[PDB]
């Protein structure tokens, strides 16, 4: 599905996620594609909250 | 068509794979042998973890056997069963 | 217990799916990241049992993929990148 | 099947076979079961012819 993996592709572009959020996050979204918007909020509140 | 990133990912992330290999890499001790086939699909850790931390590795092991044609050339040859050793799990753990 | 036309069948010259580092078709792109670090190509691999032949490629297509990159300190994008595949694979001389 | 495989350890069995020959002969029982006795036959002719 186009809409699950642009959510995935939103995700693994988010700059200050480390490789172990970016592959809980991804694979997610892969276990439970119906999860995509949810973990792309969720990843996007960790992303800024993770800013320098 | 163009593969998307998300199956890129999910398909080359570190998982048990179908790999060719060589009989006598298996058995170092029988190369007075010759093998038909000489390589067998044995079920083997693969791909990658994306993570410089972590490495792919078998977390969970188990033998599967073979009928294979042992030729001794010039002087035999016969069908013998023959194990191999198969990755039943894997997963990316640090080094 | 795997019988021995299965084995043979399984195991002769054919084109498999086969795990590549994305660094062995892109040598020259070592300043980068990219993630995934390997996908899967269809790449010729098997016996020919034979000692006079060898598993090669008869006839190859290329296959594009999204792939993410990371110049380390300057930023990253997913985009596009084109793969070799061997589609058909023959023993030969 | 058992005779299928049967035959095909059979063909390989012949000792006088050349590499190009066995592969002939599995291969085509492989690809046509129901051709498995007759393939015997012949290879059992070829086999005999070269003796050595």
């Amino acid at each position: 599905k186009e809409m699950h993996n642009a959510y995935a592709i939103e995700i693994a572009l988010l700059p200050n996620l480390n490789d172990q959020q970016f592959h809980a996050f991804i694979w997610s979204l892969i276990d439970d594609p119906s999860q995509s918007a949810n973990l792309l909020a969720e990843a996007k509140k960790l992303n800024d909250a993770q800013a320098p | 068509e163009v593969v998307k990133f998300m199956d890129v990912y999910q398909r080359s992330y570190c998982h048990p794979i179908e790999t060719l290999v060589d009989i006598f890499q298996e058995y170092p001790d029988e190369i007075e042998y010759i093998f038909k086939p000489s390589c067998v699909p044995l079920m083997r850790c693969g791909g990658c973890c994306n993570d410089e931390g972590l490495e792919c590795v078998p977390t969970e092991e188990s033998n599967i056997t073979m009928q294979i044609m042992r030729i001794k050339p010039h002087q035999g040859q016969h069908i013998g069963e023959m194990s191999f050793l198969q990755h039943n799990k894997c997963e990316c753990r640090p080094k």
